[PDB]
């Protein structure tokens, strides 16, 4: 309802009226991936276990590549993988 | 007709409407029926029926009054009032969603923020907000969007060129998670320099003369003066850089890497037991730091997961009470946890101690009144006795406080008030549907009196050796407590009450019964007893 | 510990009053028999009443192991922007930045049970 | 020094220097909780024959509860004596009802209490010790601020330092009833939630479609409770 | 509003009065009025289990 | 090291089991190979990755790849991984002593005075988490105490240290288990590797479980999320959590203060 940015209240008729129509044909045959549009409709029923669901591994705060020679080369805890 | 006479007599509307109004706390059933309304409405605008725009704000009000930890929803309602034309209406949304959290949820903040940096129509209010968001919420962890926004803010609105090195100055000290963005821009905004005059934008010029031994008036070649600069500030920046790096990789490494749910599910959710554990080490590592604002917002963030659990809400509570000393706060963190917990037994017990510690009891009456109200005066029926035990307890410390003694030696009455006695002897007379049957026993035999003694003795004991119920002469740990109840009298001496437990309770009770009895009365008999043990044993042997 | 103070707080409550219990509340240990038999129940040692040299603070986000972390002595994440404006701030001082690569171990179960 | 009101409030109006005039803008908010009103309205009225109606007002509850009442005390463009005065006898009577019954003085109070209480101020307050502030306050615009354990003169000593270091000004006109309406729903609030407390089991959870949504998950978590302990058996085996 | 009704179980169950409204009150559940005797005849167990 | 290559380009008629026989067995042992197709339609997009364990093999197929007949049509078996500022940040490891292991919940306790017993040292650490058990060596004045979750084991290592248990003041630390002691000393003797060995997880998430919790006793449970769910036994198996668990808890310690008054037992 929020975060889909085409579901948005104030500016979702913005992003539903211009939607670049791609008239050429080859626009449209040239991505072949999944559209992976979450309609607003969905509703905490589905997904009830974010856990089992497999999630992602948030990413790592990204260092300074200059300044990466001063990283704890030791780490605190011992992780696997 | 319109579509809100279309509405009404929908068949679906109406079994959608019975079934969130049936179960309140299922928040799918208002999330499905909040859908249907919206779907309803398929142009969403101010040319529709008024009479349904009431529903929806009174549904939205409904839910956020049901659920005031969706972060979310007060997003949605409140753009839906920006979208219905009014903006007061959505700042009270706004300001009400920020109090739901106690103006420490970092979304709602984001969102305001980003909100207010159109519709606010002036600058010094504008910065008056962000500044109450610096102070309040300022050091979340995953705050990076704020801060971002906020130098984007000054960098557009301000002219003089100076805030911006300030709140960046800042930044450079607060343990962010994308915090090289940061420093990249601090690195680049030095190489993006133009005069050795704009390092009093930086500091002031003693510090710059005692720290550095640099100044700024300095005339002469100023090329390699000002490359010295920016190699000495790299240095200290770099030196401050692994600071806040060791920081940042400890908090990661060890805690934020686990933590994957930040968001408040449901009342029905489940947390693993990974993330309930790495909660409560990342806020023990919180309360070390003794930054108040930090770890009031940390708290806030364990606060939004898993409230329904309690563990934070009781540890939050502990930690206003012995670290801080302000225990009014933590009488407003159990107060609060009453309205989200499901185990309110060790929140109200807590509470229970955090309101007599205040020395405010009218108010422990009033609160006691609310349970005994509850119930509709049938507290003595409860499954849970944890509940109507931490009841009875503070009920019977007020009764004490109310009536006056009637017993000798300075012996207030105890359990034994008429208000009191009845409540007790409602649950006892069940004796196998209420749970906590023994514990009354061992509680109530805990005066050791010579008239108060007998007066237990007379109101339950000899009752129930009157009526002869099944369950209390098959325990024998029932004739313990009778034992023990008379034993520890302070007025008799030893051989009469020997002579009274040996010859008038030892024969009274069943000899077939003593099965059960005799594991609870060998026990009391090798304790106490000992020249008495084969007595009773010749009492109770295998032969007629 | 746990059942003498579970079995205080049974007691005390139903064979007390206010009167007794307001003369009994001292402000040189915060000693208060309703509540601080709830707040012991967890550790043994608990007292009533140069943070950065402790052992607490060295061994906050890890039990066991002891460190001397880096931190800044001017901090000023606490001071709000509207009074960090009033004047400009000065340079940073620092502390335990010789020890971002070091940290010792209390190694009891090598010394006294392996290597006797 | 002595247990008298009258005498404290002779030193504090000899050694506050100049301390009669009062704070513009100036405004307090003292809810307490009597269990009976015929007690009460004696205090009360020697209190308002003390203190003018328009620097204090009352407002009384609705009675709901019919057994705990809830009073307002408005304090209103006061001086610090005056304050003082009424904080040392509302803290005085309201603790007096639960450990002296027999003392029978309004105006007289014992060596055996402390004075222990908290009152609201508004947000608009700037200071730039016994009364402390709050952390995680339930009000949204007022702020509580909490004393402890005091004797008469360390109370007087300790409200006349507050009060001469905190500055207030520019206060809202009904923001009196802003306030009982925020307290009454707050606290009709957490009233509604120890109502929800006999309605857990089978009430109002959807417990027939919560078992059938968290039986092969409990039944999967405790085969792999099964398997840690055996798992655990097999790491602590010498064998 | 015509044509509703704001009813909350948490008044109802617990045998309160006020339990319901015709006016926005924060807190309540709007449900139909003609659908107000199938809220009742919906939670008659719960409602007999509290009074036995 | 994982080498990464990504095909690309390829045919509708080729599955993974094609991919993985065209990748792996020549030249190369392919670890792993999966072809990214559609979300809902199933059909391949003509992408797929291979990840191999040695770098040198990866590297090798990719440079015998590029331009090889797959399906009727190019291969394109370039690699995928392998001047920005922000880089993600790499650590090396700690070798996995005793005390860098964040599963590691067993605590030594040592500075006894070789008089306490086993069942009062159990009821020294009891109400601080679930324990398996508090056996000690003979002679040693130390011990073992192992628990089931790792916040116990802080609780306990936070609370207890500095309590002189009979007159000798106690010293906690961290350590492994009486087999791992064993495989240690047994290594030691000798000083080959003296390698130790990671203690196991949990097999998590784990919904039911509630950290920190005890409870030493039909059951119609209605699992919500307030109260606890299941729990470990004391010893051990596993219990679903009843309602009348503090009630029993009670009589439990009534029992135990009615016993421990008289001298039946000294925990």
């Amino acid at each position: 309802k929020v975060f889909v940015d085409a579901n948005r209240f104030d500016i979702g008729d913005l992003v539903k009226a211009s939607k670049l129509p791609q008239r050429a044909n080859e626009k449209s045959a040239h991505h072949s991936f999944k559209q992976t549009s979450r309609s607003r409709d969905e509703t905490c029923e589905s997904n009830p276990f974010p856990r089992l669901n497999n999630p992602k591994k948030l990413e790592p705060p990204k260092i300074l590549s200059q300044w990466s020679n001063t990283i704890p080369k030791t780490s605190i805890f011992y992780s696997v993988d | 007709m319109d579509k809100y006479t279309a509405l009404i007599h929908d068949e679906n509307f109406s079994t959608l409407t019975l079934n969130v109004s049936r179960y309140p706390k299922s928040l799918a059933y208002w999330e499905k029926l909040l859908n249907y309304i919206v779907k309803a409405s398929a142009p969403i605008c101010k040319s529709t029926e008024p009479q349904l725009l009431k529903l929806i704000r009174c549904t939205y009000s409904s839910m956020l009054n049901e659920f005031p930890y969706l972060e979310n929803y007060y997003i949605d309602f409140a753009l839906l009032e920006y979208k219905l034309g009014n903006v007061s209406m959505s700042h009270k949304i706004f300001q009400r969603g920020l109090q739901a959290f106690n103006q420490r949820s970092l979304l709602l903040w984001t969102s305001y923020l980003k909100f207010c940096n159109n519709v606010i129509s002036h600058q010094k209010q504008l910065f008056k907000k962000y500044e109450t968001a610096e102070e309040y919420v300022g050091l979340h962890f995953f705050s990076g969007e704020f801060w971002d926004l906020y130098l984007e803010q000054i960098s557009s609105r301000c002219t003089s060129s100076k805030k911006y090195w300030n709140v960046l100055r800042k930044i450079l000290e607060i343990p962010l998670h994308s915090f090289s963005k940061f420093y990249a821009l601090w690195l680049q905004r030095i190489d993006d320099i133009m005069d050795l005059k704009q390092l009093s934008q930086l500091t002031s010029k003693d510090e710059l003369l005692k720290k550095l031994k640099i100044d700024i008036n300095y005339s002469g070649r100023k090329g390699p003066y000002l490359q010295d600069a920016k190699k000495k500030l790299k240095k200290i920046t770099k030196e401050m850089y692994m600071v806040v790096q060791y920081q940042v990789l400890e908090i990661y490494s060890i805690f934020e890497s686990k933590i994957y749910i930040n968001y408040y599910t449901s009342p029905e959710t489940l947390v693993s037991s990974d993330e309930i554990e790495t909660w409560i080490k990342y806020l023990d590592y919180t309360i070390t730091l003794q930054t108040d604002s930090l770890t009031h917002l940390n708290f806030q963030r364990a606060l939004l997961p898993l409230a329904h659990y309690d563990l934070v809400w009781i540890k939050y509570s502990k930690w206003l009470i012995n670290s801080k000393n302000d225990l009014l706060g933590a009488k407003n963190v159990l107060l609060m946890g009453l309205k989200f917990s499901l185990k309110k037994t060790e929140i109200i017990k807590l509470l229970y101690s955090v309101i007599c510690k205040l020395n405010e009891y009218v108010l422990l009456r009033n609160l006691l009144e609310k349970i005994e109200s509850s119930y509709s005066d049938n507290v003595e029926n409860v499954d849970d006795f944890e509940i109507f035990w931490d009841y009875l307890q503070f009920k019977t410390f007020c009764q004490n406080s109310l009536y006056s003694s009637r017993y000798s030696d300075s012996q207030s009455n105890g359990l034994l008030n008429k208000e009191l006695f009845d409540k007790v002897w409602k649950r006892l007379s069940c004796k196998e549907k209420k749970s906590g049957q023994e514990i009354l026993l061992n509680n109530l035999v805990q005066f050791y009196s010579k008239d108060t003694v007998e007066f237990v003795e007379k109101n339950i004991f000899q009752k129930i050796i009157e009526f002869g119920w099944e369950y209390y002469l098959q325990n024998g740990m029932f004739w313990n407590c009778y034992c023990r109840l008379i034993y520890f009298d302070t007025s008799r001496s030893y051989l009469d009450k020997r002579q009274y437990i040996v010859r008038k309770i030892w024969p009274q009770i069943d000899k077939k019964f003593a099965q059960s009895v005799l594991p609870s009365l060998t026990e009391f008999c090798e304790s106490y007893f000992p020249e008495e043990m084969d007595t009773l044993e010749e009492m109770f042997t295998e032969e007629p | 510990m746990n059942d003498i103070l579970t079995d205080y707080k049974t007691f005390y409550l139903t064979h007390s009053n206010i009167v007794t219990y307001e003369s009994s509340i001292i402000d040189s240990n915060t000693f208060d028999p309703i509540l601080y038999p709830e707040l012991k129940m967890s550790n043994p040692k608990y007292d009533p009443v140069d943070w950065h040299k402790k052992t607490e603070w060295k061994e906050a986000g890890h039990i066991g192991i002891t460190t001397e972390r880096p931190q800044i002595s001017n901090s000023i994440i606490e001071c709000n922007s509207g009074t960090l404006i009033q004047k400009p701030i000065s340079l940073p001082n620092f502390r335990n930045l010789e020890k971002i690569n070091q940290v010792k171990i209390n190694d009891l179960y090598t010394e006294e049970f392996l290597k006797e | 020094q002595s247990f008298d009101i009258w005498k404290n409030l002779d030193r504090i109006r000899s050694t506050k220097k100049n301390a009669g005039q009062f704070i513009k803008g100036s405004l307090l908010i003292l809810p307490m909780r009597t269990e009976d009103k015929q007690q009460f309205d004696e205090c009360m009225d020697e209190l308002h024959k003390y203190i003018s109606k328009d620097i204090l007002r009352c407002y009384p509850q609705k009675e709901q509860k019919d057994e705990g009442m809830l009073f307002y005390i408005v304090l209103k463009d006061f001086n610090i004596l005056d304050s003082c005065f009424v904080l040392s006898v509302l803290l005085a009577f309201q603790k007096r009802l639960w450990m002296a019954p027999s003392e029978k003085s309004y105006f007289r109070v014992p060596k055996n209490i402390n004075l222990t209480g908290s009152f609201y101020l508004p947000k608009n307050i700037e200071t730039g010790s016994s009364i402390v502030e709050v952390g995680f306050n339930v009000v949204p615009d007022f702020q509580q601020f909490q004393v402890k354990a005091c004797h008469v003169s360390k109370f007087m000593n300790e409200l006349s330092n507050f009060f001469s270091q905190v500055e207030f000004g520019k206060c809202e006109a009904n923001v009196i009833n802003y306030f009982k309406r925020e307290y009454n729903r707050t606290y009709s609030q957490i009233s509604l939630a120890l109502y929800e407390l006999p309605l857990i089991g089978d009430g109002l959870f959807d417990i027939k479609s919560y078992i059938s949504k968290t039986r092969p998950i409990i039944e999967t978590s405790k085969a792999q409770m099964i398997k840690h302990i055996s798992e655990m058996k097999a790491y602590n085996e010498i064998s | 509003m015509r044509d509703i009704v704001f009813v909350s179980p948490q008044l109802y169950l617990s045998s309160q009065e006020g339990w319901k409204s015709d006016s926005a009150k924060s807190g309540f559940i709007p449900i139909l009025k003609n659908d107000l005797q199938r809220f009742q005849d919906s939670l008659k167990h719960i409602v007999d289990a509290r009074n036995s | 090291n994982n080498c990464s290559i990504f095909v690309g380009d390829l045919a509708p008629n080729v599955t993974e089991s094609q991919l993985f026989e065209l990748f792996i067995n020549r030249y190369a042992s392919t670890s792993h190979a999966k072809i990214v197709h559609d979300q809902v339609t199933g059909m391949s997009k003509g992408y797929g990755f291979v990840k191999f364990t040695n770098s040198d093999e990866q590297q090798l197929a990719l440079s015998e790849m590029q331009g090889v007949f797959l399906n009727g049509r190019a291969i394109k078996v370039g690699p995928t991984s392998g001047m920005s500022q922000f880089i993600y940040p790499v650590q090396q490891q700690p070798s996995l002593n005793h005390f860098t292991d964040p599963n590691n919940t067993t605590v030594f306790i040592g500075g006894l005075s070789s008089l306490v017993t086993e069942d009062e040292l159990r009821a020294y650490f009891q109400p601080f988490g679930t324990i398996v058990y508090v056996k000690i060596p003979v002679g040693k004045c130390c011990g073992f105490v192992q628990y089931v979750d790792r916040l116990s084991a802080e609780a306990a290592i936070a609370g207890m240290q500095g309590f002189p248990i009979a007159n000798s003041r106690v010293r906690l630390s961290w350590g492994r288990s009486a087999k791992q002691t064993a495989l240690l000393q047994q290594a030691m003797l000798s000083n080959s590797l003296q390698v130790q060995q990671q203690q196991p997880g949990l097999q998590q998430p784990n919904y039911g479980y509630i950290p920190s919790s005890t409870c030493e006793a039909n059951v119609s449970s209605t699992m919500l999320p307030g109260c606890q769910i299941l729990n470990y036994s004391n010893p051990q198996q596993v219990i679903m959590q009843g309602s009348e668990a503090v009630v029993n808890s009670t009589n439990a310690m009534l029992n135990r203060l009615e016993q421990g008054s008289n001298g039946f037992m000294f925990a």
